[PDB]
RNA sequence: UAUCGAGAGGU
C-alpha cells in the first residue's frame, strides 16, 4: 500500500513524493534520516604538533565535521562494543595529516585532502574524505606560514547525530504536505486578503485547487508528504532513505524482541 | 470647600459651616484640636488614600495595625529613631535599630 | 501559682499551625532517637512519617505550655488539642 | 555579624524555567546536591539505606560526605579507603547528600514579604541552573534574564518540620497582604489558555488522547465528545475541565452577560465544568475570587498546588502543537486608519495652535489656582494626551481578533492599550517632572527651533509611532523622558527600602497572643483584639 | 560551549538565558527544512516594545537572500513597508512569517512563526562562572562566621529582610538553627554572680 | 597506592579509547582525569590500561 | 576566524566553498549572484559565507612564536 | 598617596578589554564628580544641551 | 559541568530495561509501558498505528521532560483483545509496511537510473 | 424514544465571531414561541439562513468511558446528520409560560424557549441534541 | 593632502561649543533649508516648523545620527525602540564577546574571551565603518 | 588561605 514517486535524484540528494502512509511514519522517517542513520567521523584526535595560530580543540571540531566516507559503515563495528583494548582496526578507521609551509613568503592552506587514511577495516569502502570532483581540495582546515607545522593523528569511529550532530548524513530536509491547505491545517495570518499575501507552495501543481463551491471534508487526512533529502556526501542520497527505513526497522524489530521475551 | 492651607480650629467656627465634619489633611493638627482618637482615623485615611490612588489594596488589618503603634502613646510615634527609640524597650533592641 | 486551672482555661481549644510544626518537629527529633512510640508502625517509617500518625490518632505524648503575656500559662495536651 | 550573617549550607545559582515542575518543587544540579548535605540520625529503618550512601561516598549520587559519631567525631568519606568496612551505629549520624524531596528555603532578593522565602521540594536534576515551576515566579518576582536565587538546608528534623509545614509553597498561594492569591497562570499557559478556550476550538480524538494523558490527575475515564457526529471532536473547554477538580462552583459576569452569552465573556464554572466564558487572566490570574482562589478555600493548599501543574500540562501541550508568534506585521494597521489616526493628530495640533492664540492674545481662560502660562501648559498638554489614545483607539479597533499583540493583550499574559498605541499610532507627549521638555536653551528646547516656540514638536510631542520611526529631535526627547525614568528608578529604590525597614523595626516585636491580644515585648496593648475582629 | 543557563541578547536591550536545548529533529522547520538555531518568546516584544528588533530581522531576511548588509541607520527613508516589499519579490510573506511543522508530529503549526536572521550576542554572563554551594567551609578569624565569596568557599549572607521574612512565618526553629549551628555558634562560660565571661574553666 | 597520577588509557565503556589521569584511586572503583572535557568520572580499576616502560600495560603495573 | 565547516543551522557544508566565493567576487560578480552560482540556496547557508570574517589573515601576520 | 582620602578615585582605571566596542567607549568616557549622596536629579538629567 | 553524557540517549544502561509494562487497574485492559531510551520517533510512529486499529480504543503517549529520554504509553483495548498483543501486531504491522517502503523505493530508484 | 422534536426554520445565522462557529435563531414552523438559539460547527454541519432543520432532543441514543463507536452497533444518531451531547445549566420556570432551557455543548450553547407542555421532559441533566437536513 | 581640516578652514564647516550653539540656527538635514510642494503612510512625518514665516538657518548638520556614541551606534534603527532599551543595549554590548585585539595569542591578559566564529551583522549601521565592527565583530 | 580600600558590573 505505500507508493513512492521520485520527483529527481543526484548524488547527494533525492526529491521525491511519498503517499499512502501515516503523517507520523513520513515524519519518523524524517527524524530518523536526520538523527540515528550512522556514518563514520573523527572523534578522537592526537596532536603530536600544532604551532598554528588556532587552538588544538578548535582544530580538532572542525575535523571532527569533516564528512567521510560511510558507505559500508554498516558492516562496521560501535567501539563501544568491540573486543579490543582502545582502537583497532575492525572498528575505526586511522587517518593522519602533515602540514607544514617550507619557504620565507606565502601562506600554505591545508585542506581535508591532505587526510590520508592509514588503517581500517579493510576491504571495507568507509573512511576516504568525501571529495566533490578529482580535483577537489575539499574543506579548508588550517592556514600556515613560515615554520608553523601541523601533525595529527585522526580516530574516526561509527555514531549516530543524537550522539553529536558531526555523524549526520543530512543536512536539512524539506517536507510539507497539503500545499492548498484543504485540510485547514494552518490558519493563516493576513492583513487585507490571505490569498494574495501568501506565496504558493512548490507543489501547487502537484495538486488541485479547492473549487469555489466545495465544501469541506472533514474526513480527509495528509496522505502525499513531499520531501527533499540533501546529505554531505558521506552517503548518498538514496542510501540515507535506504538507510532510513533499514533503521527505523530495526528499532521496531527491537522492541518487538522485548515483548515477545518478556513472556 | 476645598482650601490650600490649614486652619482647622478657625473654619470650624465660621457659620454655616458643618462644625462636625470639618477635616484637615493634617493628622498633626487633627490631634491638637479633636484628639488622639480622631487622629487614629485622620492617620488611616491619609494613609490609605496613598495606597488606593494607584488602585491598590492592602488588607484593613495591617494599615489599623501601623496607625495603632502611632497613636497608642497619646501622641504621634514617628516612624523614626525619634520615636520608636522613645519606648522603654530594652537597649539591644533599640540599638539594633 | 502561675499555673491556670483546667476548669478555667480561656485559650483556644484548636492547636495553632506553629504548635503543630513544632510539635510534629520535636516529637519526629525524639522518634529518630528511639523513644517509645505509641502507634503501630507499618511501612512508613521516616520519623515525621510517624509522628504524623501519632498526631492523626492524638497520640502525641507532648503538652502545650501556652504562656499569656502576664507570664502565667494554661497546660494543653496534645491529645485534647482539636486537630483539623 | 547579629542581626543578619553569612550561613552554612547553601546555594546560589543562575534560575531556569520548566513546565515539567510541579509549583513546590526546585530543580537542583548535582554538583549542587552533592556538596550539600543533611544529617539523617542512623535507625534500625535506614540504616541499610544508608550504608548504600557511605559506601557510594561524596563524589556518586545519592551519596555521603561524613559519619558523625555520638562523641561527635566525624569520619571524612573523601580519605577513608575501607569505606565497605564501616559499620554504622544506632544513634549516629550520616552526613547524606541532598536528595529528592528534601525540604529547602528557597529565596530571592530583595526579600521584600515572606513569600520570598518558601520552601521547595527538591528534584535532582543535571545541568547547572535552579529550575522553579513559572507560577512561582510572580511571588519571587523571578524571571530568567540573569536572575540568580539562593537556597538553603535546614539540619534537623525540627527545621526540616518547620519548612514543610509552615513555609512551603502551597501554604502561601493565598497571602494576608490583601486576602487574595499571589500566584497564577503566566506567560505561555495563560496566553494559550484563552487560545484553546475560544469557542470554536475543536481537538481530534487522537490529540484529545495525548492531552487526557497529560493530566496526572486524569481519572482515566474519556468524556463523551461535545460533538459526536459526523465527526468526534472535543472542545477546549471540554479538556481545561479536566484540570478542574470536581466540586468547583465558579460564577462571574462580564458587561452585564446574560446566560446566553453571545460574546463568550463571563465565566460559569459547574461540578468543575466550564459551561461558557473564555478562560483568561480575569478567570485564572492571582485576582481575588477567581478559580485558584476558590479551589484554595474549596479543596486546601495540596490540591490548589496541583491545579497550577494540571492546567500547564495541558494547555502547554495544545499550545505546542498550536502555535503562537508575534512580528513586525503586528504592529501595521491598514492604510485607511492611519489617515484617520493622522488627521485626528493634525486637527489636535491645530486645537494646539488656537490655544496658543488665545494665550497670546489675552483670551485664556485662567483656571482657579492657576497662573496663565501653567493653565495654558495643562490645555496644552490635555489636547496632545487627548490626541494619543484617539488614535491608539482607532489603531485598537483596526487590529484584528487574529492580530498576535490584541491576542496577548486579550488573554492579560502580556502588553496593553498603551503599548498598542504607541506601536502603532502615536507615541505622544513626553514630560520630565511633570511637565513638557523645558527650554533648556536660551527660550526654546533645540537649536533647530526659533525661540518662542510652544508648538507640539518643540516641547517633546511625538507624532510618530514606534513603526514608522521617530524624527532626531522626538529620539532625543524621548531619551529625555526615558533617563528621568532610569533615574527613578535608581533613586527612589534607597528611599522605599529604608521606609521598609523603619516600618519593620517599629513592629517587629509585635505579636498576637493567647488572650487575643495584639501586644509587643513590653507586653502593652496595641489592639486588644486583631484586626477588631 | 553554550549551554542551559548562560545568557545572550540582541542589540535592544532583549536578554535571556538558555532554558533547554533542541536537537535538529525536534526543533520546528519550515518547508524548506530551514530550523531555528534560537526560540524566544512572543511575549517578550509587546510591552517593551523594541520595534527595531522585529525590523532588524526582517531587513535581515532580505540582506541574506538578496547577498548584502541591510543598512540600519537611524533617520533615514527606509520603512517597514519598502523592506517587505523586497522580501515578496523574494518568494517569502512580506511581513517575515513563515508557515512551519511540529518536529514531534511533523504536523503544521496553526500559527505562522516571525523566522529570520537577527544578530545576537553572547554576554560574559555563564552559569557555571556563577554556581556556588557551601556545606561547611572556612570562617573569618575575627567573628568565625562564614567568609564571603564563591572564589573563598564562601556561605551567602542571611541579610536582615531575610530575618523579617522568617519572623513573618514564625519559623522560630529555622532562625535560632540558620543564625547558630549554621554559623558562628559558641559556648561561653559565665559567672552567676558578676554575669561576666570572666570564668577561668579548664574542662579536662 | 601505585598508579596514582600516572597517565592511563580507558578499555572499555563509553569513555573508551580516551586519556587521563589517575586522580584518586581509593580502592577498586578509580577516579580518572579525562583530558578531552574538563570532567573527572569515577570508573573500576579494570576497565584502565596504564603506561610503563613497553607500552600500556593493565592493571599488573 | 576561519570559515566555519558546516552551516550552523542545517549542517550543510560550506567549508569547501570560501575560495570559490573570493574568486567569484574578483570576476566581478555580486554577493547575491556568486551565493547563487554555489548552490547556496536556504538563507542560514547564505548568511555563514556573506557574514563570515576571515580573521586567521591577520592573526598570521604575528611572526610565529616558535 | 599621603592624601588618599579627600582625593578623588577613579580618575585612572584599567583599560576594558572585553571585546573591541568596549574600548573604544573606556578612551571616550567622562565622569561628573557629584557622589551619590544627595540625591536630586539634575545632574544626572540628559540636559538639552548635550544635544 | 553538569552536562550528562550524550550517549545516555541511546545506550541503554545494562541494569536498566528497554521495556517495562504494568497495569492501570482503573480501567479494565490497560497497560501502561516504559521506554527507555527511545524518542518521540518511536512513540508517536506506534501511537497512530494503534489508534487506527478497531480493537484499540485508548492510545497516548507523552515524553514527560525533555532533558531526559525516556517516554511512557498507554494503551487499551477491547475485551476481546490482550494490550501487550495490540503492541507486537502494531510493531509487525509498521515493520512491514516499511519492507513494502523499501521495495517500492528501490524499484522507483531503478527506473530513475 | 426521544424527549423533544420539532422543525424549524432558520431566520437569522451570525458568522462574525468566529471562523468555524455560527450561531442560527429559529422558530418551530408547527408552534410559535418555541424558538432554539443554538452555536454550531461551520465546517461539520453548514446552514444556510430559511434551511428547515428537523431538532430533537434526547437523553440517550440507545433503542462510561467514550469509546469510537463500532460499525456493528447502533444508535439514535444514525438517522441524523450532527450530533452534539451537553450539560443542562439552566431551567428557567418563568412567568406566563415563558421556559427556557439553556445547555452547553462544550461551551456551543442553546437556547430554547417554549411551554411547560412542550419542555417539561427536558429537565435533565445532559441532552444530545440530533439534527437531520 | 586635501581632508578634513581642508573644509574647516575654507569657510564651508565649523566648530561650535554649547555656548556658540545658544546662537545659532541648525537645520537637521540639507532638505529641510527649503520648502516643499507626500502622503505616504508609511514614512515618519516631519514637523510642520509653521511658527516662524521664515526660517534663516546659519548652519545644518551633517548627519544626526551623530548624536550618538560608540557603543548606540551599534544598535540598528535605535529609532524604532523606547529609548531605555537603546541604554541597555549600550551597557550589553561592552559584555558580548567579539575579539577585542588581533593579538590575544601574544598578550597575558588576566581574562580573555574571542568567539570562535565571529559574523559581521547582517543589519548595520553607517557608523560602524569607524568603529571596525564589521572587522572585530 | 590574609586585611584594608577602590573601580567596574549582575537582578
Ligand atoms: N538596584 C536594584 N536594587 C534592588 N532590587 C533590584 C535592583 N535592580 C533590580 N532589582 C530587582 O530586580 C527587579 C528588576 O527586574 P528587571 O528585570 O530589571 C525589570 P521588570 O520590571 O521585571 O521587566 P521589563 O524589562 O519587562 O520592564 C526589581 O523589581 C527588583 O526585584
Ligand atoms: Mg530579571
Ligand atoms: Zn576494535
Ligand atoms: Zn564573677
Ligand atoms: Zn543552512
Amino acid at each position: 500500500e505505500p507508493k513512492v514517486n521520485i520527483i529527481n535524484a543526484q548524488d547527494d540528494e533525492v526529491e521525491l513524493m511519498l503517499s499512502d502512509v501515516n503523517l507520523s511514519l513520513a515524519n519518523s522517517l524524517r527524524r530518523t534520516m536526520l538523527a540515528e542513520v550512522p556514518t563514520l567521523a573523527i572523534d578522537l584526535v592526537e596532536i603530536k604538533m600544532n604551532t598554528s595560530v588556532l587552538a588544538d580543540e578548535f582544530i580538532s571540531h572542525r575535523l571532527g565535521l569533516i564528512p567521510l566516507v560511510s558507505e559500508d559503515v554498516e558492516e562496521m563495528k560501535y567501539s563501544r562494543d568491540c573486543t579490543c583494548e582502545d582502537y583497532c582496526d575492525e572498528c575505526s578507521v586511522v587517518l593522519e595529516l602533515s602540514a607544514r609551509h617550507e619557504g620565507e613568503e606565502g601562506t600554505t592552506d591545508v585542506y581535508s585532502s591532505s587526510l590520508i587514511k592509514v588503517s581500517g577495516p579493510g576491504n571495507l569502502n568507509v573512511g576516504e574524505p568525501v571529495r566533490r570532483d578529482d580535483y577537489d581540495q575539499g574543506i579548508l582546515l588550517c592556514k600556515l606560514r613560515n615554520h608553523q607545522e601541523l601533525n595529527i593523528r585522526c580516530i574516526a569511529k561509527k555514531g549516530i547525530a543524537k550522539e553529536h550532530a558531526k555523524w549526520s548524513p543530512c543536512s536539512a530536509i524539506a517536507f510539507e504536505y497539503d500545499p492548498h491547505n484543504k485540510l485547514k491545517h494552518t490558519d493563516f495570518w493576513f492583513e487585507v486578503d490571505a490569498k494574495k499575501e501568501w506565496p504558493d507552495s512548490k507543489y501547487a501543481t502537484w495538486e488541485e485547487p479547492p473549487k469555489p463551491g466545495e465544501v469541506f471534508d472533514y474526513k480527509a487526512k495528509p496522505n502525499r508528504f513531499y520531501m527533499t533529502v540533501e546529505t554531505t556526501g558521506s552517503l548518498k542520497a538514496n542510501q540515507v532513505f535506504s538507510r532510513g527505513i533499514k533503521t527505523l526497522q530495526e528499532k521496531l524489530a527491537n522492541v518487538l524482541f522485548e515483548l515477545e521475551n518478556s513472556r | 470647600l476645598e482650601t490650600d492651607g490649614i486652619n482647622l480650629a478657625e473654619v470650624m467656627a465660621v457659620p454655616g459651616v458643618d462644625s462636625s465634619r470639618t477635616y484637615s489633611n493634617s493628622f498633626v493638627e487633627i490631634l491638637s484640636v479633636l484628639g488622639i482618637e480622631a487622629t487614629r482615623s485622620s492617620l488611616y485615611k491619609e494613609i490609605l488614600n496613598v495606597i488606593a490612588f494607584d488602585g491598590s489594596y492592602v488588607n484593613y488589618r495591617h494599615m489599623a495595625l501601623l496607625v495603632d503603634v502611632m497613636t497608642s502613646r497619646g501622641y504621634l510615634m514617628a516612624i523614626t529613631r525619634h520615636g520608636i527609640n522613645r519606648a522603654d524597650t530594652g537597649a539591644l533592641m533599640r540599638c539594633s535599630f | 501559682e502561675l499555673a491556670i486551672l483546667k476548669e478555667e482555661r480561656t485559650t483556644t481549644p484548636y492547636l495553632t499551625k506553629y504548635e503543630r510544626a513544632r510539635i510534629l518537629g520535636t516529637r519526629a527529633l525524639q522518634i529518630s532517637m528511639n523513644a517509645p512510640v505509641l502507634v503501630d508502625i507499618e511501612g512508613e517509617t521516616d520519623p515525621l512519617q510517624i509522628a504524623m500518625k501519632e498526631l492523626s490518632q492524638r497520640k502525641i505524648p507532648l503538652v502545650i505550655r501556652r504562656y499569656l503575656p502576664d507570664g502565667s500559662y494554661e497546660d494543653w495536651g496534645c491529645d485534647e488539642l482539636i486537630v483539623d | 555579624n547579629l542581626m543578619g550573617k553569612r550561613v552554612d549550607f547553601s546555594a546560589r545559582t543562575v534560575i531556569s524555567g520548566d513546565p515539567n515542575l510541579e509549583l513546590d518543587q526546585v530543580g537542583v544540579p548535582i554538583s549542587i546536591a552533592k556538596t550539600l548535605s543533611y544529617p539523617e540520625t542512623v535507625t534500625q529503618y535506614n540504616i541499610h539505606r544508608l550504608t548504600e550512601y557511605v559506601r557510594n561516598g561524596p563524589n556518586e549520587h545519592p551519596g555521603a560526605k561524613y559519619v558523625i559519631r555520638d562523641n561527635g567525631d566525624r569520619i571524612d568519606l573523601r580519605y577513608h579507603k575501607r569505606a565497605g568496612d564501616i559499620v554504622l551505629q544506632y544513634g549516629w549520624k550520616v552526613e547524606r547528600h541532598l536528595m529528592d524531596d528534601d525540604p529547602v528555603l528557597f529565596n530571592r532578593q530583595p526579600s521584600l514579604h515572606k513569600m520570598s522565602m518558601m520552601a521547595h521540594r527538591v528534584k535532582v536534576m543535571p545541568y547547572s541552573t535552579f529550575r522553579l515551576n513559572l507560577s512561582v515566579t510572580s511571588p519571587y518576582n523571578a524571571d530568567f534574564d540573569g536572575d540568580e536565587m539562593n537556597l538553603h538546608v535546614p539540619q534537623s528534623e525540627e527545621t526540616r518540620a518547620e519548612l514543610s509545614q509552615l513555609c512551603a509553597v502551597p501554604l502561601q498561594i493565598v497571602s494576608p497582604q490583601s486576602n487574595k492569591p499571589v500566584m497564577g497562570i503566566v506567560q505561555d499557559t495563560l496566553c494559550g489558555v484563552r487560545k484553546m478556550t475560544l469557542r470554536d476550538t475543536f481537538i481530534e480524538y487522537e490529540q484529545v488522547m495525548n492531552m487526557l494523558f497529560w493530566v496526572p490527575s486524569w481519572d482515566g475515564v474519556v468524556p463523551q465528545p461535545a460533538i459526536l457526529k459526523p465527526k468526534p471532536l472535543w472542545t477546549g473547554k471540554q479538556l481545561l475541565s479536566i484540570a478542574i477538580p470536581s466540586g468547583i462552583h465558579l460564577q462571574r459576569t462580564d458587561g452585564g452577560n446574560s446566560l446566553l452569552s453571545p460574546k463568550d465573556n463571563g465565566m460559569l464554572i459547574v461540578d468543575g465544568k466550564v459551561m461558557f466564558g473564555v478562560v483568561d487572566k480575569k478567570t485564572v490570574g492571582s485576582g481575588g475570587g477567581g478559580l485558584i482562589h476558590t479551589v484554595m478555600r474549596e479543596k486546601g493548599p495540596k490540591i490548589c498546588a496541583e491545579l497550577f501543574g494540571n492546567i500547564q500540562k495541558v494547555v502547554n501541550y495544545w499550545l505546542l502543537h498550536n502555535g503562537f508568534s508575534i512580528g513586525i506585521g503586528d504592529a501595521i494597521a491598514d492604510a485607511s486608519t492611519m489617515k484617520e489616526i493622522t488627521h485626528a493628530i493634525s486637527s489636535a495640533k491645530e486645537q494646539v495652535q488656537e490655544i496658543i492664540y488665545k494665550a497670546q492674545h489675552n483670551e485664556l481662560e485662567l483656571k482657579p489656582g492657576m497662573t496663565l502660562r501653567e493653565s495654558f501648559e495643562g490645555e496644552v498638554s490635555r489636547t496632545l494626551n487627548d490626541a494619543r489614545d484617539s488614535a491608539g483607539r482607532s489603531a485598537e479597533m483596526n487590529l484584528k481578533d487574529l492580530n498576535n499583540v490584541k491576542q496577548m493583550v486579550s488573554a492579560g499574559s502580556k502588553g496593553s492599550f498603551i503599548n498598542i498605541a504607541q506601536m502603532s499610532a502615536c507615541v505622544g507627549q513626553q514630560m520630565v517632572e511633570g511637565k513638557r521638555i523645558a527650554f533648556g536653551f536660551a527660550d526654546r528646547s533645540l537649536p533647530h527651533f526659533t525661540k518662542d516656540d510652544f508648538s507640539p514638536e518643540s516641547k517633546g510631542f511625538v507624532e510618530n509611532s514606534y513603526l514608522r520611526g521617530l524624527t532626531p529631535q522626538e529620539f532625543f526627547f524621548h531619551a529625555m523622558a526615558g533617563r528621568e525614568g532610569l533615574i527613578d528608578t535608581a533613586v527612589k529604590t534607597a528611599e522605599t527600602g529604608y521606609i521598609q525597614r523603619r516600618l519593620v523595626k517599629a513592629l517587629e516585636d509585635i505579636m498576637v497572643h493567647y488572650d487575643g491580644t495584639t501586644r509587643n515585648s513590653l507586653g502593652d496593648i496595641i489592639q486588644f483584639l486583631y484586626g477588631e475582629d | 560551549v553554550p549551554q542551559i543557563g548562560d545568557k545572550f541578547a540582541s542589540r535592544h536591550g532583549q536578554k535571556g538565558t538558555i532554558g533547554v536545548t533542541y536537537r535538529h529533529e525536534d526543533m520546528p522547520f519550515s518547508a524548506e527544512g530551514i530550523v531555528p538555531d534560537l526560540i524566544i518568546n512572543p511575549h517578550a516584544i509587546p510591552s517593551r516594545m523594541t520595534v527595531a528588533h522585529l525590523i532588524e530581522c526582517l531587513l535581515s531576511k532580505v540582506g541574506s537572500i538578496r547577498g548584502y548588509e541591510g543598512d540600519a541607520t537611524p533617520f533615514t527613508d527606509l520603512t517597514v513597508d519598502a523592506v517587505s516589499n523586497l522580501l515578496r519579490d523574494n518568494g517569502y510573506q512580506s511581513r517575515g512569517f513563515e508557515v512551519m511543522y511540529n518536529g514531534h508530529t511533523g504536523k503544521k503549526l496553526m500559527a505562522q512563526v516571525f523566522f529570520g536572521p537577527t544578530y545576537y550576542q553572547r554576554l560574559r554572563h555563564m552559569v557555571d562562572d556563577k554556581i556556588h554551594a557551601r556545606a561547611r567551609g572556612p570562617v573569618q578569624v575575627l567573628t568565625r562566621q562564614p567568609v564571603e565569596g564563591r572564589s573563598r568557599d564562601g556561605g551567602l549572607r542571611f541579610g536582615e529582610m531575610e530575618r523579617d521574612c522568617m519572623i513573618a512565618h514564625g519559623a522560630a526553629g529555622f532562625l535560632k538553627e540558620r543564625l547558630m549551628e549554621a554559623s558562628d555558634a559558641f559556648r561561653v562560660h559565665v559567672c552567676g554572680i558578676c554575669g561576666l565571661m570572666s570564668v577561668i574553666a579548664n574542662l579536662k | 597506592d601505585p598508579t596514582l597520577n600516572k597517565t592511563v588509557k580507558i578499555r572499555q565503556g563509553g569513555y573508551k579509547g580516551k586519556i587521563g589521569i589517575v586522580k584518586e584511586a581509593n580502592g577498586d572503583r578509580f577516579r580518572v582525569e579525562l583530558h578531552n572535557p574538563n570532567k573527572t568520572i569515577p570508573i573500576p580499576c579494570s576497565f584502565l590500561l596504564i603506561e610503563s616502560t613497553h607500552g600500556w600495560v593493565p592493571y599488573e603495573d | 576566524m576561519i570559515i566555519p565547516v558546516r552551516c550552523f543551522s542545517c549542517g550543510k557544508v560550506v567549508g569547501d566553498k570560501w575560495d570559490a566565493y573570493l574568486r567569484l567576487l574578483e570576476e566581478g560578480k555580486q554577493e547575491g549572484d556568486a551565493l547563487d552560482e554555489l548552490k547556496l540556496k536556504r538563507y542560514c547557508c547564505r548568511r555563514m559565507v556573506l557574514t563570515h570574517v576571515d580573521l586567521i589573515e591577520k592573526f598570521l601576520r604575528y611572526n610565529p612564536l616558535e | 598617596q599621603k592624601k588618599a582620602m579627600s582625593s578623588r578615585a577613579g580618575v585612572s582605571q584599567v583599560l576594558n578589554r572585553y571585546t573591541y566596542s568596549s574600548t573604544l567607549s573606556h578612551l571616550r568616557r567622562t565622569n561628573t564628580p557629584i557622589g551619590r549622596d544627595g540625591k536630586l536629579a539634575k545632574p544626572r538629567q540628559l540636559h538639552n544641551t548635550h544635544w | 559541568m553538569n552536562a550528562p553524557d550524550r550517549f545516555e540517549l541511546f545506550i541503554l544502561p545494562d541494569d536498566v530495561p528497554k521495556l517495562k509494562i504494568t497495569p492501570d487497574s482503573r480501567v479494565p485492559n490497560c497497560i501502561i509501558i516504559k521506554f527507555e531510551r527511545e524518542d518521540h520517533t518511536l512513540a508517536n510512529l506506534l501511537r497512530e498505528e494503534l489508534a487506527l486499529y478497531p480493537d484499540v480504543t485508548f492510545v497516548a503517549y507523552k515524553v514527560e521532560h525533555p532533558l531526559f529520554a525516556n517516554f511512557v504509553m498507554r494503551l487499551q483495548t477491547e475485551e476481546g483483545t490482550r494490550p501487550k498483543q495490540a503492541l507486537e501486531r502494531a510493531c509487525a504491522s509498521i515493520i512491514n509496511k516499511l519492507k513494502t517502503l523499501d521495495h517500492k523505493f528501490n524499484e522507483e530508484w531503478n527506473i530513475k537510473n | 424514544s426521544a424527549l423533544f422534536d420539532d422543525i424549524f426554520t432558520v431566520q437569522t445565522v451570525d458568522n462574525g465571531r468566529y471562523n468555524k462557529v455560527s450561531r442560527i435563531i429559529g422558530i418551530s414552523t408547527t408552534n410559535s414561541a418555541i424558538k432554539l438559539t443554538l452555536d454550531i460547527n461551520n465546517e461539520m454541519f453548514p446552514v444556510s439562513q430559511d434551511d428547515s432543520l428537523t431538532v430533537t432532543l434526547a437523553n440517550s441514543l440507545s433503542l462510561k468511558s467514550w469509546r469510537p463507536p463500532k460499525p456493528t452497533d447502533k444508535s439514535l444518531a444514525d438517522d441524523y446528520d450532527y450530533v452534539m451531547f451537553g450539560t443542562v445549566y439552566k431551567f428557567e420556570e418563568g412567568d406566563e409560560d415563558k421556559i427556557k432551557v439553556y445547555v452547553s455543548f462544550g461551551g456551543l450553547l442553546m437556547c430554547l424557549e417554549g411551554g411547560y407542555k412542550s419542555l417539561a421532559s427536558l429537565k435533565q441533566d445532559n441532552l444530545y441534541i440530533l439534527i437531520r437536513r | 593632502v586635501y581632508g578634513w581640516s581642508s573644509l574647516v578652514t575654507s569657510g564651508v564647516i565649523e566648530y561650535v561649543d554649547g555656548e556658540e550653539e545658544e546662537t545659532i540656527m541648525i537645520a537637521m538635514t540639507p532638505e529641510d533649508l527649503q520648502t516643499r510642494s507626500l502622503n505616504d503612510t508609511a514614512k515618519r512625518i516631519k514637523p510642520e516648523m509653521s511658527t516662524s514665516s521664515h526660517h534663516t538657518f546659519t548652519h545644518c548638520e551633517i548627519h544626526p545620527s551623530m548624536i550618538l556614541g560608540v557603543a548606540a551606534s551599534i544598535i540598528p534603527f535605535p529609532d524604532h525602540n523606547q529609548s531605555p532599551r537603546n541604554t541597555y543595549q549600550s551597557a550589553m554590548g561592552k559584555q558580548a564577546m567579539g575579539v577585542f585585539l588581533t593579538n590575544y595569542n601574544v598578550r597575558m591578559d588576566t581574562m580573555a574571551n574571542i568567539l570562535y566564529y565571529p559574523q559581521k551583522p547582517l543589519a548595520k549601521t553607517q557608523a560602524m565603518e569607524y568603529l571596525k565592527f564589521r572587522e572585530l565583530p
